[PDB]
């Protein structure tokens, strides 16, 4: 019913500034305060402050007082968050949430990740992982997709366009000298492979990458 | 509603 | 600035059991006129944004499971999950909104416990495509095991190789409550062309003997 859509992942270098949005839908924007909460990788939530939507006046928490700014566009029912002079510490997710008078958040945005780094955006290499020619046949067979050498983290992976969603395991990407590598496995009955095809769909938007890798035996 | 957006339950009074 | 202290930082329960976690504020979050404590509880699952479970300290949010209960008044509060399910795995945070700045606790991670389970191991030789690039990654999947404690060891022609190995672990499963791992060994096409045997060994708990998976660069 009510929704908050947030801008996509951002990749800025130290010093540069960024600005993200949060569009409200399903309610009268001007009637509820809009808040911002951030979260660094592997950490807790931090209240950043809030913007009075009926007035436009922003209030910032001691920690986010300085280079952070809450903006507004009532006509577009949108709220903006700008972070100037980005430092290799502002790398976090940043959520926007709607606040009720009962003093709690009932609607959140999915969060907008921002990475502050000097590493260069780079396309991934997708390789199909088929078992060995001399591999023994079991009731189930595991197949895999290896996505190596890409940078901006945002990368998605699916199998048979979602048809195969059960029996999948996508591992968190690991960073190694400015380059991430990720892998994904899917397990299906041997009786169905290679009888029925299996392909992994990966996309790395940051580099306009989109490919489907069919998994062929041997 | 739009009359005064309040952040902080300490600033709240019972209905009426 | 009211400080919120949550405990314990982590809790491990098995499905069906009842769990309770505390959260304490540096001062009273009670408004004597409205007579309500402005402490809220949120649930955040991996890759998701937080979702409220309780507000007013003890009022369940509309549409939230009745096995979630908040208690307390003043500075000592608790959140109780009567019968924990697999899909309750997450970090729970409390938040005070009595006096700004709104402050969150550190959170409590809810981990499930289940029957031990050995990982099904699968090993994969480099793809002809990667080999063309002059690179060579060998992949070893160790899926659906429990507990999480597990150590993998690679070996090339019988010798251990620690260099150039990259591992990754998934968060505890949503319906399975198990863990999965991924170990990748990459070498140059050249160094990979000099050896025959490649194997990854998994030492778990479900067996005194390591589960092994090998493949020879010959038949491959």
């Amino acid at each position: 019913q009510i929704q908050l859509v947030q801008s996509g992942p951002e990749l800025k270098k130290p010093g540069e500034t960024v600005k993200i949005s949060c569009k409200a839908s399903g309610y009268t924007f001007t009637d509820f305060s809009m808040h911002w909460v951030n979260q660094a990788p592997g950490k807790g939530l931090n209240w950043m402050g809030w913007v009075n939507t009926e007035t436009g006046e922003p209030t910032y928490a001691d920690d986010f007082k300085g280079r952070f700014a809450f903006s507004l566009e009532t006509s577009a029912s949108t709220a903006y968050l700008q972070i100037n002079s980005l430092k290799n510490e502002d790398t976090a997710t940043y959520f926007c949430a709607r606040f009720l008078l009962r003093q709690y958040f009932d609607v959140w945005g999915a969060g907008t990740t921002v990475t502050v780094s000097s590493a260069k955006t780079t396309p991934p290499s997708v390789y199909p992982l088929a078992p060995g020619s001399a591999a023994q046949t079991n009731s189930m067979v595991t197949l895999g997709c290896l996505v190596k050498g890409y940078f901006p983290e945002p990368v998605t992976v699916t199998w048979n366009s979602g048809s195969l969603s059960s029996g999948v395991h996508t591992f968190p990407a690991v960073l190694q000298s400015d380059l991430y590598t990720l892998s994904s496995s899917v397990t299906v009955p041997s009786s169905t492979w290679p009888s029925e095809t299996v392909t992994c769909n990966v996309a790395h938007p940051a580099s306009s990458t989109k490919v489907d890798k069919k998994i062929v035996p041997r | 509603p739009g009359g005064g957006q309040i952040v902080g339950g300490v600033y709240l009074l019972p209905r009426r | 600035d009211i400080v919120m202290s949550q405990s314990p930082s982590s809790l491990a329960v098995s499905a069906g059991e009842k769990v309770t976690m505390s959260c304490k504020s540096s001062q009273s979050l009670l408004n004597s006129r409205t007579r309500k404590n402005y402490l809220a509880w949120y649930q955040q699952k991996p890759g998701q944004s937080p979702k409220v479970l309780i507000y007013w300290a003890s009022t369940r949010e509309s549409g939230v499971p009745d096995r979630f209960t908040g208690r307390g008044s003043g500075t000592d509060f608790t959140l109780t999950i009567s019968s924990v399910q697999a899909e309750d795995q997450a970090v729970y945070y409390c938040k005070q909104a009595y006096i700004p700045p709104l402050t969150f606790g550190a959170g409590t991670k809810l981990e499930l416990k289940r029957a031990d389970a050995a990982p099904t191991v699968s090993i994969f030789p480099p793809s002809s495509e990667q080999l063309t690039s002059g690179g060579a990654s060998v992949v070893c999947f160790l899926n659906n095991f429990y507990p999480k404690d597990i150590n993998v060891k690679w070996k090339i022609d019988g010798s251990e190789r620690q260099n150039g190995v990259l591992n990754s672990w998934t968060d505890q499963d949503s319906k399975d409550s198990t863990y999965s791992m991924s170990s990748t060994l990459t070498l140059t096409k050249d160094e990979y062309e000099r050896h025959n045997s490649y194997t990854c060994e998994a030492t778990h708990k479900t067996s005194t003997s390591p589960i092994v998976k090998s493949f020879n660069r010959n038949e491959c």
